[PDB]
DNA sequence: TGAGCGGCCTCGGCACCATGTGACTTA
DNA sequence: TAAGTCACATGGTGCCGAGGCCGCTCA
């Protein structure tokens, strides 16, 4: 139940300089992380500048809960027209104090982030694919539920959920084939060719991973205590102009 | 309802400006002996494990608090 | 249900004046191309002269028709009354655009003078902020700010809660 | 006024009444409230019923509330203590009420927070200490401690909620202060006490009753709207709560703060706070000027920041990324409608066809907001690339079929105003002219400017041409050429021949204007013969009725004209080839006419209304027959005999002071001898 | 900025004075309206004074050392009157059972 | 101006699946 | 020691009756 807010940034900004000054302010030493990850690496998503810059800062005291366990995760791409986005879970109130000094030490614009349907379903497709120290990619299926919230005159349908079990998910993906997008390729089209829902279209609050995760149309919430590579970058592409 | 209702509550049913002072230092204790029995009705609780208390738990304490009183 | 007919009647008319239009100018060009052979290469000039022809032939016959209906009122077809609503509807309006265009015309005048003033201001601004010289222990400090701080804060209890009757600014 | 005081040194039942009134008619002055309260606190003989109808009825300020008025309020507003026992207990309702007038109305923050630790006070002390608090500084963990152990202590009923308030606002003020959310859950979770906690009522009668003291007070100082948007705002602070050497620019709160540290001045880079938007000086009190101040400060360049801010939230707008596309929309308006470069550079890098794809509203806005004001920095390629911008939004506007969009016409309209601002000045006049020659070629096209598919906005654009070029041709000191006021006889032509009154009227203002320019000119030119045929085809469309006999009518021949007249059924063939050719008979002027003769005929208290619903000579010779002896003697409009006295008459009504159809009688009245005399 | 051209063209000392301000505005407001409120020790009020303000110098460096013991029976008003402010900490010492360390809350603190 | 019905809505009690962790077993 | 099965105790979503204030609302 790890929370994570979406904020993008307007510059590629460096963060192995400088946080020095982070740690003078906060009087405290950040574990900074840097990693150099290529998400696509699937031959039809892209062969070439692939490579991402993934910042891992942390305000590391103690290890309870995520009232000192506010992560911070930043991806990055100089070769985009928006380069750079953070996001950060927890609830501490000195992640605002992160923010703020993020802000006047690099002079960047920062804006939250939010989803859209197809953004959301991507999002979902990017939630499964686990990359494993064996360097291949394992698609883990859970029983996903896709939550609407439609706005109707006199409140005729407040609401309508659509539960797809973990089986039947595995099973629309093979039917459809080898894909690595499973819903938006095989979920999606069998819910709009059964039930004549393009769920593209309508309302979409919430697509649920039991177990897993439930990312929201601002919010991406986890079980797990980080956030995968995918998700990561369907974000970043999320945000292009 | 605040602390003065409490001795309103008492004046009438016992029925000046001091006896409004002693019986506002009644409501204060029977504030503390209330307080003092639900402590202890936790404290029996979280020594029997349970997350909440019930009826026989601050039974048992607040006769353990009466046999002392 | 008049509603309905007078919404059918609208797009009737509306599919009726397009279908004329387009039909006034197919038969125009192939007036021309069956003249010629394949001249349909014609000039800027003479399509203009085309287009003011079917202008004036649209509200020749507008207007003739209009002879038709207008001269004998008979105040009973449900026709006449829709002609007196559209004339009535689309001359009310005809003063009310150009008093906004005037007074828009007016605001835009007033920016004008405006930017020239900001232009004027930023320029001398510039021009002196260039004529400025460049821009140029501390641990007790804190330390007896923190004092001072803590002082004053007591020294607002003490004054409010002894009941002093003399509460002040004490810097 | 002296007679508040006089009754307030007076009163040192009719005293009562002379002051209420008074109040009720002038309000008393800081000074005279500090006397009223002394006396009213000091004292008990005063009926406490009579207390509270004083200070929720009489207490009526007529300016500045001083510091010396809140330390004497502070001051009764006390408790007795064992430290202090002679002073008498003011009575506690009388506290509320005057705190509930407050409501009405660092250190003062500690003050007013350490008499929250009042119960009775509760219900009022708390929006005086949401409104003290409006910087991230003030709140401190001190105070969060005091406000959590009052709010958790029992023997107290507001704190609860309140005090939920109180945390609330903090916690969406400075976004510090370690996190206090679960403190806000430790307090109450029943969502309904603060739920009526966070709306107050202030008695809006006797608001009424300050408002028109108040707007009988000072001026300009506190007018009514101000006022009222100043409560109203402070109401909605409590209504939304649900959701050393150098000094920075922040702390910089007075005009006099930038003088004598303008050289020590640090500029930060914090861009997004002090661009995106109270009687207390602070850092957003001069919020307004910090975009100048950057580029001030920063000499100006294609790499300050306020230029990168506009630019990356007018891409935001573009691309769909903000929420609301119209909260920084008038920020970006107003910051580049002024500073030259950053107007070119947004016009350079947004004005074509790729981001009018993504979103034409906000295009739309930003050609309102930014081409109106651009002047150029090089003359030579704008023209070119205007004219490919607007034949890019002329074709993305056409391929649509719907002649609805009304896109093309309207960024038309604002480049006109953008040609208007080219013309003001002498310099680069030749290219603004050239661009709404272009314009007008544009704008007469029949794909958007039909007359079957009506479209008034491209006649809207079209007029506001003519007004430019109206307004251009009255400048005698600038050396123009004579070529750019003309625009060709295929678009006067078909202008003349659109039926829209106003835009005949602003054709009319055209050839008025281009003719007493013409004067002064040689009287054989190729353009004054030009000008000549336009008069006389539309004198001949509008007046003369003598279409048949000229060699064409706007370059077409009467043959065909008349040709037109064959087929074209008549149910009266009295006189048919003169009825619908005049100023009552062109489809934009028929009824217009009409209206005109029925506003005539109710003037003059005619008997007699003209029941045909068309002016023609057969109708108007049919009128005179039906009624001959009743307009013989009286009874309709004097002086007019015949058809041409009833349309000079017309023209007489159109030349009043109440049309805006001017133009077409100063025209009739210019070029005809005959109606020479009516000017 | 053109009259501070003109004009240009020909700190700790106000920090320590609100200090000393401070301090004798302390001085004076104890001395003549605290004490005498209280009007103990037999009208003698700078002896207890002298009390209070070893007090009050301790609370305002922060002494560890702090408790109810140092407090007399005429300062018994003055602690009440401390309490009544809810600006102190009261905790008994796990060390010495019954001995309540007294200090005041962090006023200056930003976390 | 004053009573007054109806959507809202939150309290909270209940119902049920969902969930994370220690204890224990398997390899 | 990595992984698995287990009941267990808490988390949480959905549901609904009670009741309150609100929100005009109409005479």
């Amino acid at each position: 139940p790890y929370t994570w807010k979406f904020l993008g940034i307007s510059k590629q900004l460096s963060l192995e300089n400088g946080i020095a000054k982070l740690n003078q302010l906060l009087n405290l030493e950040v574990d900074l992380d840097i990693q150099t990850i290529r998400v696509p690496s699937d031959p039809d998503g892209g062969t070439a500048a692939d490579e991402y810059i993934r910042y891992e800062m942390r305000l590391d005291i103690s290890n309870l809960d995520e009232g000192t366990y506010s992560k911070f995760i930043f991806l990055g791409n100089s070769k985009m027209e928006v380069p750079m986005f953070l996001c950060y879970c927890g609830t501490d109130n000195r992640n605002e104090v992160v923010l703020q000094w993020l802000k006047a030490e690099y002079g960047v614009i920062m804006w939250p982030i939010k989803f859209e349907q197809k953004t959301m379903i991507k999002l979902a497709d990017a939630s499964i694919v686990h990359v494993t120290k064996e360097n291949i990619e394992q698609i883990t299926w859970f029983s996903s539920k896709l939550y609407f919230e439609p706005e109707t005159q006199d409140k005729n349908l407040r609401q309508f959920s659509i539960e797809i079990p973990r089986e039947s998910c595995e099973g629309l993906a093979l039917g459809y084939g080898n894909t690595m997008h499973p819903y938006n390729d095989a979920i999606v089209p069998y819910i709009y060719n059964e039930t004549g829902m393009a769920v593209e279209r309508l309302p979409l609050t919430s697509v649920i991973l039991a177990g897993h995760t439930k990312i929201m149309r601002e919010s991406i919430v986890t079980s797990t205590r980080s956030l995968r590579n995918r998700v990561l970058a369907v974000v970043l592409q999320s945000i292009q102009f | 309802m605040d602390t003065e209702a409490l001795a309103n509550y008492l004046l009438r049913q016992l029925s000046s400006s001091q006896e409004y002072n002693k019986k506002l230092l009644l409501a204060c204790g029977f504030q503390a002996i209330l307080r003092k029995i639900l402590l202890d009705a936790r404290t029996r609780a979280t020594a029997e494990g349970l997350r909440e208390v019930y009826p026989y738990h601050i039974e048992a304490a607040t006769q353990a608090f009466l046999d002392s009183q | 249900s008049s509603e309905k007919q007078w919404e059918r009647i609208q797009q009737l008319e509306k599919e009726h004046v397009e279908v004329y239009r387009e039909l006034l100018i197919t038969l125009d060009r192939l007036y021309l191309i069956r003249k010629h052979n394949h001249a349909v290469i014609l000039s800027h000039t003479q399509q203009r002269l085309l287009e003011i022809r079917h202008q004036l032939q649209i509200n020749l016959e507008k207007t003739a028709l209009l002879i038709r209906l207008l001269e004998k009122p008979d105040n009973t077809n449900v026709l006449f009354t829709k002609l007196q609503n559209l004339l009535e509807e689309s001359n009310s309006l005809d003063y009310e655009l150009l008093q906004s265009l005037g007074a828009q015309s007016s605001l835009h005048k007033q920016l004008i003078e405006s930017r020239a003033e900001r232009d004027e201001l930023m320029s001398k601004l510039i021009e002196l902020s260039s004529k400025f010289p460049k821009p140029t222990t501390a641990g007790k400090q804190v330390e007896v700010e923190k004092e001072n701080e803590t002082i004053q804060e007591l020294m607002i209890a003490l004054q409010i809660h002894s009941g002093y009757t003399n509460i002040s600014y004490t810097i | 006024s002296l007679i508040l005081d006089d009754i307030i040194l007076s009163l040192t039942k009719t005293t009562l009444s002379l002051l209420y009134e008074k109040s009720k008619q002038y309000g008393l002055s800081s000074p005279q409230l500090q006397a009223l309260v002394r006396l009213l606190c000091e004292t008990s003989i005063i009926d406490t019923v009579t207390k509270v109808y004083i200070v929720e009825n009489c207490f009526l300020p007529d300016g500045y509330l001083t510091k010396e008025l809140l330390l004497e309020i502070i001051n009764h507003l006390g408790t007795p203590t064992v430290f202090s026992r002679y002073r008498i207990q003011t009575p506690p309702v009388l506290q509320s009420a005057l705190c509930k007038w407050l409501v009405h109305v660092n250190i003062s923050s500690s003050i007013w927070l350490h008499l929250w630790q009042f119960s009775f006070l509760q219900k009022w002390i708390t929006p005086l200490v949401i409104w003290q608090a409006t910087t991230p500084v003030d709140v401190k963990p001190w105070k969060l401690s005091i406000i959590k152990r009052c709010a958790m202590h029992p023997g107290y009923r507001d704190a609860p909620g309140s005090a939920t308030l109180i945390l609330q606002r903090f916690q969406c003020l400075v976004g510090a202060s370690s996190q206090i959310t679960e403190s806000i859950i430790t307090i109450n979770c029943n969502r309904k006490t603060l739920k009526s906690h966070r709306n107050l009522k202030l008695d809006a009668h006797f608001l009424s009753i300050l408002k028109r003291i108040l707007s009988r007070a000072h001026p300009a100082n506190f007018p009514a709207d101000t006022v009222q948007n100043t409560i109203d705002m402070y109401l909605s602070e409590i209504h939304q709560l649900g959701a050393d050497s150098t000094v920075s620019l922040w702390d910089v709160t007075s005009l006099e703060q930038l003088a004598q540290n303008w050289p020590q001045l640090h500029i930060p880079n914090d861009v997004d706070y002090m661009m995106k938007p109270r009687k207390v000086m602070s850092r957003d009190s001069l919020k307004h000027l910090y975009s100048s101040i950057i580029l001030i400060k920063n000499s100006r360049d294609e790499s300050s920041s306020p230029y990168e801010w506009c630019i990356w939230q007018l891409k935001r707008c573009f691309a769909h990324q903000i929420e609301t596309p119209q909260e920084v929309i008038p920020i970006i308006i107003s910051v580049s409608s002024m500073d030259n470069k950053l107007s070119s550079r947004i016009i350079q890098t947004f004005c074509n066809l790729k981001y009018l794809k993504l979103d034409e509203l906000t295009l739309k806005k930003v050609c309102g907001g930014i081409l109106p004001l651009w002047k150029p920095e090089l003359i030579s390629g704008t023209r070119e690339f205007f004219v490919k911008f607007m034949a890019s939004i002329f074709m993305w506007s056409t391929r649509d079929g719907h002649d609805n969009n009304c896109t093309f016409s309207e960024t038309c309209f604002y480049v006109l105003q953008m040609i208007t601002n080219w013309v003001l000045d002498d310099k680069l006049i030749a290219l603004g002219l050239t661009l709404l020659h272009d314009m007008q070629s544009l704008l007469t096209l029949d794909k958007i400017f039909n007359n079957a598919t009506s479209n008034r906005f491209s006649t809207m654009a079209f007029i506001s041409s003519l007004d430019i070029l109206t307004q251009l041709s009255k400048q005698t000191k600038s050396d123009y050429a004579i070529q750019y006021l003309i625009v060709g006889p295929d678009i006067m032509n078909k202008v003349f021949s659109s039926d829209d009154p106003l835009l005949l009227s602003a054709a009319c203002r055209y050839l008025v204007a281009t003719k007493n320019k013409l004067m002064q000119y040689p009287s054989t030119n190729k353009f004054v013969r030009m000008q000549n045929q336009y008069i006389m085809d539309l004198t001949n469309y509008l007046y003369r009725n003598k279409v048949l006999s000229s060699k064409s009518l706007f370059g077409v021949s009467p043959d065909f004209f008349k040709q037109i007249l064959e087929n074209l059924y008549i149910p009266t063939a009295d006189f048919k080839n003169a009825k619908f050719f005049t100023i009552t008979g062109i489809p934009a002027l028929s009824y217009i006419c009409i209206i005109i003769l029925r506003r005539l005929e109710t003037a003059e208290n005619t008997k007699i209304k003209f029941t045909s619903g068309i002016i023609n000579e057969e109708t108007f010779n049919n009128f005179f027959r039906v009624h001959h002896d009743e307009i013989g003697q009286h009874g309709w409009i004097k002086g007019v005999n015949n058809i041409h006295d009833l349309r000079v008459k017309i023209l007489m009504h159109l030349s009043n002071t109440a049309n805006p159809y001017r133009d077409i009688a100063a025209f009739l009245f210019t070029y005809l001898k005959s109606l020479s005399k009516y000017s | 900025l053109q009259h501070q051209m003109t004009i240009m063209d020909s700190h700790i000392r106000t920090r320590k004075a609100r200090n000393k301000e401070l301090w004798d505005s302390l001085a004076d407001f104890l001395k003549g309206y605290l004490v005498p409120n209280l009007d103990d020790n037999d009208e003698s009020i700078d002896s207890l004074t002298n009390e209070v303000m070893l007090l009050m110098k301790r609370l305002i460096e922060h002494d560890l050392n702090l408790t109810l013991n140092d407090f007399s029976s005429k300062t018994i008003p003055i602690y009440r009157l401390l309490l009544r402010a809810n600006i102190i900490t009261v905790i008994e010492g796990s060390t010495n059972p019954g001995t309540k360390y007294i200090k005041l809350i962090d006023f200056n603190e930003t976390s």
